[PDB]
């Protein structure tokens, strides 16, 4: 289930959708008309639809951090990273998923 | 309604020879070239299993030992080499009116 | 990059419509890995970078229902938006948009 | 039927048994025999693909 | 993988109410009707009562006629038998069974039903004082 | 640009077959504009303009 949250802002990880408790499997995704909490930062989901059709049905579901935040980047920096697009709190935040660099 | 008589009742015979018993009907039972009795085993502790369903055919799981045939009133249970696991009970039940009745039951143990 | 998928994103500066009180624009991008396979990110610049990935295996496909419904647990086999239904009898009118058996 | 001796209703066995089975086996025929699997007939498309 | 479990048996005195739940898992049990059974200790099976697919039509034997209460919740896919008006004699080991004619209808009180496929594992119902 | 389609568009500078008397190929684009929106074409060339 998804709430206020769609399916792209669940896979980007959105401010307001990280409280969602994710599952080792689901059969289907459930959405609400009243749902409008997908891409913060305005934009062009390319092949949205697409992400939306293969990830319906999965059997095991890990998220894990391919390049951690605190070590992957010595020569960037990545706390400056933050967009008012959408706030945390009424703090500027960027999604879990993705680093602004 | 219908009732039904094991002649043979705690019949006892040891390992490998032949088990008999039959079952007579007050009335019959058998309709459009069918048959409509089916045979019930328990164990001590157990639910009783199917065990020949429609009087000649087999439940996935029996072993092919367990054989059974009749027509009309008279059917037979014939036990081809009965094995010392094979103590239990045995029922009739026609199922030809809405009150299926149970046989007295038979009891076969080693000799 | 990757063993399959491979393209340049040339970064594009112009002056957008205002839409969430935000000038700039942001295309959002994915793309399938293979296991054994490697995935490259190369860029000076205008690149948002994944923190946390996703693993899975896809079982088959199913599909996505919109509705105001809440959840609850049950054993069933036709999921329509607006309920669920026995299965026993061939033929129902409950609604065109059906998942499962 | 009515006679000197008794009177009363006396349904018959065998023609509506196999009425029974006969009507069970239709019934069961036109239920069972639709066979269906596993779909999605649910589709989304945006608007440069309509 | 049919499984067929029941409990809220135990003792009873003659003249108090005692319900009964046969839940059922692993099968299509919509389709199929169901059978309650007993076993009196030292004595031979005999049936108690049977309800169709659609749980409109129940029948009963004749010595627990106009007493018992067969009922089903498809939602759940739970047997139930209410059982009221005790006896001494009704002391048994009940059983819940499916019956083997699918999707078979029962509108009459002589019609031919199929045979027991399964069984459930059985629970002690006794009546004493 | 508007509130849906964003794209930056590039020059084409080469000698194509001629066709119609005419060499060179010009590419139209249509965009739906929903209500409350704004189209915002910006352009220093090659804009052939609605
Ligand atoms: C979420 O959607 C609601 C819809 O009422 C909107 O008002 C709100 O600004 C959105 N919040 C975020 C963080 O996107
Ligand atoms: C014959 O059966 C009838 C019902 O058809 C019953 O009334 C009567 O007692 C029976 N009579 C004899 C002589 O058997």
């Amino acid at each position: 289930h998804l709430g206020k949250c769609n399916i792209a802002g669940w896979i980007l990880g959105n401010p307001e959708c990280e409280s969602l408790s994710t599952a080792s499997s689901w059969s289907y995704i459930v959405e609400t008309p009243s749902s409008d909490n997908g891409t913060c930062y305005p934009g062009d989901f390319i092949d949205y639809e697409e992400l939306r059709e293969q990830l319906s049905s999965v059997s095991s579901f890990e998220r894990f951090e391919i390049f951690p935040k605190t070590s992957s980047w010595p020569n960037h920096d990545s706390n400056k990273g933050v967009t008012a697009a959408c706030p945390h709190a009424g703090a500027k935040s960027f999604y879990k998923n993705l680093i602004w660099l | 309604d219908i009732v039904m008589t094991q002649s043979p009742d705690s019949l006892a015979v040891s390992l490998g020879e032949r088990a008999t018993i039959n079952c007579r009907s007050s009335q019959s039972v058998s309709s459009n070239n069918k048959n409509f009795l089916a045979w019930y085993q328990e164990k001590p502790g157990q639910p009783p299993k199917v065990l020949i369903y429609w009087a000649s055919a087999r439940e996935s799981g029996v072993p092919d030992r367990f054989s059974g045939s009749g027509s009309g009133t008279d059917f037979t249970l014939t036990i081809s080499g009965l094995q010392a696991e094979d103590v239990a009970v045995y029922y009739c039940q026609q199922h030809y009116r809405t009150p299926p009745t149970f046989g007295q039951g038979t009891k076969v143990e080693i000799k | 990059g990757s063993s399959r998928y491979s393209k340049k994103f040339k970064p594009e500066i112009a002056i957008r419509p205002k839409v969430r009180d935000q000038e700039g624009r942001m295309n959002y991008y994915w793309t399938l890995v293979e296991p054994g396979d490697k995935i490259t990110f190369e860029a000076t610049g205008n690149l948002v970078v994944p923190r946390y990935a996703f693993a899975m295996e896809r079982n088959a496909g199913s599909g996505i229902i919109i509705s105001d419904t809440p959840v609850h647990d049950c054993n069933t086999t036709c999921q329509t938006p607006k309920g669920a239904i026995n299965t026993s009898l061939p033929f129902q009118n409950i609604h065109p948009i059906t998942i499962g058996k | 039927h009515q006679n000197e001796q008794g009177s009363g209703y006396a349904a018959d066995l065998k023609s509506t048994q196999n009425a029974i089975d006969k009507i069970t086996n239709k019934v069961n025929s036109v239920i069972e025999k639709m066979n269906t699997q596993f779909t999605a007939v649910g589709k989304e498309f945006n608007h440069l693909e309509k | 993988q049919v499984q067929l479990v029941q409990s809220g048996g135990g003792v009873v005195p003659p003249g108090r109410s005692l319900r009964l739940s046969c839940a059922a898992s692993g099968f299509t049990f919509s389709t199929y009707g169901m059978h309650w059974v007993r076993q009196a200790p030292g004595k031979g099976l005999e049936w108690v009562a049977v309800i169709s697919y659609d749980g409109n039509y129940k029948y009963y034997a004749d010595s627990v006629r106009g007493r018992f209460t067969i009922s089903r919740d498809n939602s759940k896919n739970t047997l139930n038998l209410d059982m009221n008006s005790l006896r001494t004699e009704d002391t048994a080991l009940y059983y819940c069974a499916k019956d083997s004619q699918l999707r078979s209808l029962l509108y009459f009180d002589w019609l031919s039903q199929g045979y027991f496929d399964h069984w459930g594992q059985g629970t002690l119902v006794t009546v004493s004082s």
